[PDB]
């Protein structure tokens, strides 16, 4: 549907809901907009 | 799970960014502001011929007249569009500086340089001059903003080169704004056949 042929998932990285940028699962803030994980 | 990049847009104030980034209706419409740092994120898909990807295309308001931006803006970009006007100058000679702070923070994403508003009659930076992108391993693309003209050009080279396939297609053109301008297909053609011109040209 959505998903892209051949993408790979990475574990526990969280999209944050402000900025849209991609975070590590140890990042409890946004490296770009400061925003808290959700 | 979908795919999608960061893409930061930058260039000196009054190159066009903003007009660039809002002919795409859909990421017009859903575009996220970013309080902290004042940026309105647009989420700009293309349908290729592997399915969808979206470039979330971060566009400032308007910070950049003031001096560089900061950090948080390049953090975690994945590929960047620097911009100038080519008929202003000064613009141009700024696209070093922004290179230079895109790559401070992001190192050596993929990045395109595009000179927008070549639908303007009196042009002042021509292919013969537009020589940066060859000196540091980047694509260049003539653009107009206001006629979608080489619009999804950026976008496509970025794709294929985030992807790492040369044969990647959008079947499609997303929605665009329509033009507000007619760009001169005969112009078009011949500043097309002057960029190559100059690409076999020794700097
Ligand atoms: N003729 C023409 N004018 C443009 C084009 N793109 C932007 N402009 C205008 O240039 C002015 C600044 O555009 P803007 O998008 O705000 O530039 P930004 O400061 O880089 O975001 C505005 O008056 C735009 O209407 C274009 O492709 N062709
Ligand atoms: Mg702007
Ligand atoms: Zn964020």
């Amino acid at each position: 549907g959505s998903g892209f042929e051949g993408m790979f998932i990475r574990k526990g990285q969280w999209d944050c809901s402000v900025c849209c940028v991609q975070n590590e699962s140890s990042s409890l803030k946004c490296v770009a907009c400061d925003a808290s994980k959700p | 799970p979908q795919v999608q990049f960061k893409l930061v847009l930058v260039g000196d104030g009054g190159t066009g960014k903003t007009t660039f980034v809002k002919r795409h209706l859909t990421g017009e419409s859903e575009k996220k502001y970013v309080a902290t740092l004042g940026v309105e994120v647009h989420p700009l898909v293309f349908h290729t011929n592997r399915g969808p990807i979206k470039f979330n295309v971060w566009d400032t308001a308007g910070q950049e007249k003031f001096g560089g931006l900061r950090d948080g803006y390049y953090i975690q970009a994945q590929c960047a569009i620097i911009m100038f006007d080519v008929t202003s100058r000064v613009t141009y000679k700024n696209v070093p500086n922004w290179h230079r702070d895109l790559v401070r923070v992001c190192e050596n994403i993929p990045i395109v340089l595009c000179g927008n508003k070549v639908d303007i009659k009196d042009r002042k930076v021509k292919a013969k001059s537009i020589v940066f992108h060859r000196k540091k391993n980047l694509q260049y693309y003539d653009i107009s903003a206001k006629s979608n003209y080489n619009f999804e050009k950026p976008f496509l080279w970025l794709a294929r080169k985030l992807i790492g396939d040369p044969n990647l297609e959008f079947v499609a053109m997303p929605a665009l704004a329509p033009p507000e301008v007619v760009m001169d297909p005969a112009l078009a053609a011949q500043y097309e056949h002057d960029l190559e011109v100059a690409q076999t040209t020794a700097l």
